[PDB]
């Protein structure tokens, strides 16, 4: 029953996500939203499973959290049904092309929020460089294990990629950084069988 | 580039147009009535821009025992030899 | 790069990063180099099974790949360098062994076979690489106009010079650089044409300070100007000097790129204007004339914030920054008085095809008094001339008719005309194909095509030139049994002036033609047009301060007359292998 | 077997499909009959020299149209961008595997190239990226035994 | 525990030796606790921007100064280079082998790095390399759980 | 030589004499040019032999034969052997 | 040394003391000159002793040996050399 599948990379821009939402789900421009949140302590921006938010936990009220759908993103429309049902994610890297440099360092997790065959410990990875960065100090795609998030439907449940000490009130760390991320991109690996 | 000296060079004239051959190619050995001692091949050219429509002559020996030269027949009359 | 601040200030910022809206999809084995010597950057692929390009566009869109005609297996050989060793203005591909080169020579669609050049006498060439105690690199440090193999270690500076075609002259040494060879690390060698001169100077970086010397005429180096970094900088390797003009000044400012922790900038202006440039005249008779100039590359910047405020996307064709001449100013002494000329340039540009500078498609120069105190109460105000003038490349030659002044009931504007002489007729022709276009095209450089002339006055019809004169211009094909291009020739074959005085209506206008020329340009025959004045519209335009019907009163029969001078010639040519007499007059009528 | 058409399947009718005659490639004819007549494919990878937009990809999929020793997925391959683009994720010729396409004769059968979503009248996201397509590049590695 | 010295060794007096208590980085506080209590040390690797010669190295020694399950030959490092130098000839994370410094909790104790031949007065081999040291870079990697 | 944007290179290596060439180190297939060792990955350590190893330094010869060469016939190789400009073997050897 | 894009190096590099030098580590070839191992490929995980391997950093003497360099008997060496401005060693040491 094994198969090789067919190896996909997507990339993924989350600002045209934001940007590309439906008018009654409050579209908007990331990088803008991102600013007015940082500056105030508080809010949020867009709806449902498509927003920025601070975070509810009682040591993330000052993090920014970005979540996205991954049923909104249509993955599942860019080859077609017949190529086969499955449809999983494999592993994937957070590129903040960002002005952050060579010595300076972004504290981000990316998460799933939802139910998944997830291994434990690969529900959340860490983004510190942002650089097609996977949260492994190396990457191996053949080291015998499973990656973070790897086996997640393509078109199931959310991710959140949450940006701690953002909120500048708190003179937060990442307050000064946030303000001036351009965008957050996600490079989505999945296999089709 | 850096000329080859080998006729394949082009030339540039009085004022830096690229010249262009005009006339075939006749010999000649007498210049204004001076035996030069030698046969020269003698080619016209004109300007690619023509300004003024000067004719210009390349003089080639046939020959090692003398130099090329250039000759310039200006519309008013005026002949200018170069090089020689 | 952006004009920071209003237009006409001389500061540059850069704006937000966005996205190209197009890239490559290869990505791989590719840089960013010209490779044809046309001024536009070429996304150069050369992988695994695959060579082309994607040159990116002066509009901001890329071609599509492009293959390469020809490209050298050694292309990707670990030593291979480019550098132009033709003397072409192109980069070459080459080699260097200690005794001979490996070149191939740049055709700009691909490369020539390579060849290899065997050194003369007992010439030793350094080896690029080969020795991590000195510096070899590729340099004008001679300011011959050539790159040159330049060697640099800690006790001496050793040229050798370019010959072309990949031969080298013996070295030269160029003394007076010296470092203490135990703390001597190419690393932190420099070269850059920092006074705006011909040759290369030479900066050597020290923890604390630069050590700038200057490179006397290739003859060996000045003494050492040191240049203290400011307070909490420091230089290591991690430390980047850059050198760039990046304020358009025509000359390199040092510009040291800090990561630490936080990347910040420095950056050391050694001057605000090029030093070698004709600065002043004073001929000992009262009279001082002060030359100033500007870059071509901030006249773009104005020009590219001007478009911003009325929603336009400008584009520059000149990559090459020039000086230009700017603000003239003479002083007369004795008198008191000074006059002022500004220029104003746009659209200029590069050719990219014979490597050579067009001209701009347009000047514009007011011309200002500032008589003596004392003199008047701010009499004579200032002129302004418009110019447009033909580049020669009809992208911004047809653009510039959108900036003329408009007049609704004007006469038909100008193009140019081509044609072949054709059993010794003007016969008009459209050119064939693209090469022709181009050499059509290029015959018309530094034609004007236009000009306006207004007064900067306070008053209602300031906007109303006084004048007007636009030109037509023709090129002929005279031979074309050569190498592709063609004997041409032109001139002006029509020529219109208006007269209005700065009053929009009414006119006076007329028209010299050219109707026929000679196999040598001469005006067989010529017309010239006295236009009739235009039927009296219902609104003056006129300062109705005049007497009482005073209008009705200026217009006669006489003025409604069209007037055509018409004029035959002929001339006598003497043409010969021995005789060269043109245009002597025979007859006209 | 040499032409372009718009598949026929009930969801690739938006689909721009490309396919090419191995048998017309003459491959077999660079290299002498005397060493070898076994001439298979090893591994094929797709070039694709178009312009993209700022974090746009590429979807094709690249298939072998006839009889042949097609191991369970190695009888399609799919393309994500188009540098020298293999079908995996990482390409190891040492990893105890067969490669897509490995095995089949390279003077035998038809590949074709398909690109989803291409058709414009339909607003197909790969319509834009076609119009920037110069040429369509395999890279064949093949084996002379 | 912030401090430079020389050191007070038999061999050392003319070493200079930087420090630096974990506890004073604040690195715990970048991330939120819910993510885990246990922060470990993976790897440290050195940076030293400064301006060398081409054959001029670097001497230099980094370690723990406290009470850690630090491996036979984890509990110190060698610094030769000073550009992202780690303490291995080679640096691999998957070589079944315990890293320098691994498992020291982020918070306690405290690095010590160590330049011998440091002292100007004693034609020291270093003393001219550290006047022209302009910072320190410690490159942590470590991890949460 | 230069290669046009597809071109390829198409030539053999092979040894003319009697050693112990294993069943295909016989011969090398070259195919871009450029210290091509004609495998698709070179690695020194899988434990096999390699195309020509443990011939004598001093034994035999080496032909290298471009196919489709002779320009009258129209060969594909015909216009890049015309800007090849030399030939060079990179051989690796040890001594013992 | 300038050397040139196709153009080797001759030299033996040797540990003239006694120690306990593996079989093929008592000396080292040099062919390419430019941080220049004394083998193909470099590892420092294949299980094996390295050349010179295990010697005492202060004991014992190295030699260099350039074969052909006598320029009156027109050794190959022999017009290199007289370019050749250094030798580097970059010695990998450790301490235990």
């Amino acid at each position: 029953r094994d198969k090789r599948a067919l190896e996909v990379e997507r990339t993924v821009s989350l600002a045209e996500v934001y940007a590309g939402l439906p008018k009654d789900n409050g579209p908007f421009s990331l990088a803008q939203e991102i600013d007015k949140l940082v500056s105030q302590g508080s809010g949020s921006a867009g709806s449902g499973n498509n927003n920025l938010a601070f975070g509810a936990g009682t040591d993330t009220k000052t993090s920014l959290q970005a979540s996205v759908s991954f049923a909104d993103l249509k993955i599942r429309e860019d080859y077609p049904a017949s190529l086969g049902k499955i449809r999983r994610i494999k592993q994937i890297s957070v590129t903040l092309p960002a002005l952050l440099g060579p010595y300076q360092d972004v504290q981000a997790i990316l998460s799933y929020g939802d139910k998944a065959g997830l291994a434990n410990g690969c529900e959340a990875l860490a983004v510190s460089h942002g650089m097609n960065d996977s949260g492994q100090f190396q990457l191996d795609f053949n080291d015998g294990k499973f990656l973070p998030f790897e086996g997640i439907a393509i078109d199931q449940g959310t991710l959140t990629l949450s940006f701690p000490n953002a909120s500048m009130p708190e003179k937060g760390k990442q307050a000064t950084m946030l303000k001036t991320l351009n965008d957050i991109i996600l490079h989505i690996r999945y296999t089709i069988k | 580039g850096v000329p080859h000296y080998d006729e394949t060079d082009t030339f540039l004239g009085p004022e830096g147009e690229v010249l262009v051959v005009a006339d075939q190619p006749r010999d000649e050995s007498t210049l204004q009535g001076i035996n030069l001692g030698a046969t020269f091949t003698v080619t016209g050219y004109r300007s690619r821009l023509e300004s003024h429509f000067s004719r210009l002559e390349y003089w080639q020996p046939k020959t090692t025992g003398k130099t090329d030269f250039w000759l310039i027949y200006s519309p008013d009359g005026q002949v200018h030899l170069l090089g020689k | 790069a952006q004009r920071l601040g209003e237009i006409g200030s001389d500061a540059v910022t850069w704006e937000k990063m966005q996205p190209l809206s197009v890239i490559p999809s290869l990505q791989s084995n590719a840089s960013l180099v010209d490779i044809n010597g046309d001024g536009q950057l070429d996304w150069v692929i050369t992988g695994p099974g695959l060579r082309g390009y994607h040159s990116q566009r002066p509009d901001g869109s890329w071609t599509r790949f492009t293959p390469l005609n020809a490209l050298p297996v050694e292309y990707t050989h670990p030593r291979a360098q480019l550098a132009d060793l033709m003397g072409a203005g192109l980069s070459d591909l080459v080699l260097i062994g200690p005794k001979s080169v490996r070149l191939y020579a740049n055709t700009r669609d691909g490369f020539a076979k390579g060849k290899d050049v065997v050194q003369s006498g007992e010439i030793t060439l350094p080896v690029p690489g080969a020795d991590p105690r000195k510096l070899v690199a590729f340099s004008d440090v001679l300011g011959s106009g050539q790159a040159h193999l330049v060697e640099v270690s800690a006790t001496k500076v050793t040229c050798w010079p370019n010959l072309g075609r990949g031969r080298f002259g013996q070295p030269i040494t160029l003394p007076g650089f010296s470092q203490p060879a135990t703390e001597f690390n190419p690393a932190q060698v420099y070269l850059a044409d920092l006074d705006g001169s011909g040759p290369t100077d030479l900066i050597y970086v020290h923890t604390n300070r630069l050590d700038i010397f200057l490179n006397k005429s290739g003859n060996g180096f000045a003494e050492p100007v040191t240049l203290r970094f400011p307070e909490g900088l420091r230089f290591d390797h991690t430390c980047q000097l850059q050198m760039a003009d990046v304020q358009g000044l025509g000359v390199a400012s040092l510009i040291l790129s800090v990561p630490h922790m936080s990347p910040h900038h420095w950056r050391c202006d050694l001057t605000n204007m090029k030093p070698w440039l004709l600065n002043e005249m004073n001929n000992n008779m009262g009279v001082h004339h002060t030359l100033r100039y500007r870059s071509s590359s901030q006249f773009w910047l104005d020009e590219k914030a001007a478009a911003l405020t009325t929603g336009q996307t400008p584009v520059c064709y000149l990559p090459f920054p020039i000086h230009t001449l700017w603000q003239t100013e003479t002083e007369d002494e004795i008198s008191g008085n000074k006059l002022v000329t500004t220029l104003r340039y746009a659209r200029g540009a590069w050719d990219g095809r014979e490597r050579e500078f067009r001209g701009f498609g347009y000047v514009e120069q007011t011309d200002s008094h500032q008589l003596a105190q004392g003199n008047a109460p701010e009499r004579t105000p200032p002129a302004l001339t418009k110019n447009w003038y033909a580049t020669g490349l009809p992208v911004i030659d047809n653009a510039l008719s959108t900036e003329y002044w408009r007049d609704d009931q004007a006469f038909a504007g100008f193009s140019p005309r081509f044609t072949t002489w054709q059993d010794n007729k003007d016969v008009p022709l459209t050119p064939e194909d693209d090469n022709s276009r181009y050499w059509f095209n290029r015959a018309l450089k530094g034609q004007l095509l236009r000009s306006e002339l207004y007064g900067l006055d306070d008053s209602t019809n300031k906007h109303v030139p006084y004048t007007v004169t636009e030109f037509r211009s023709q090129v002929r094909r005279l031979q074309h049994t050569d190498s592709r291009y063609p004997v041409l020739w032109s001139s002006v074959v029509e020529s219109r002036n208006y007269h209005y005085e700065r009053i929009a209506s009414d006119p006076q206008c007329s028209q010299n033609i050219t109707l026929s020329s000679d196999r040598f340009g001469q005006p067989l025959k010529q017309l010239s047009v006295q236009y009739p004045r235009r039927q009296q519209p219902a609104i003056n335009l006129y300062p109705d301060t005049l007497p009482d019907k005073l209008l009705a009163n200026s217009y006669d029969d006489q003025q409604r007359q069209l007037r055509l001078t018409y004029q035959q010639s002929s001339w006598h040519h003497l043409t010969n292998n021995t005789v060269r007499v043109l245009g002597l007059p025979d007859s006209t009528r």
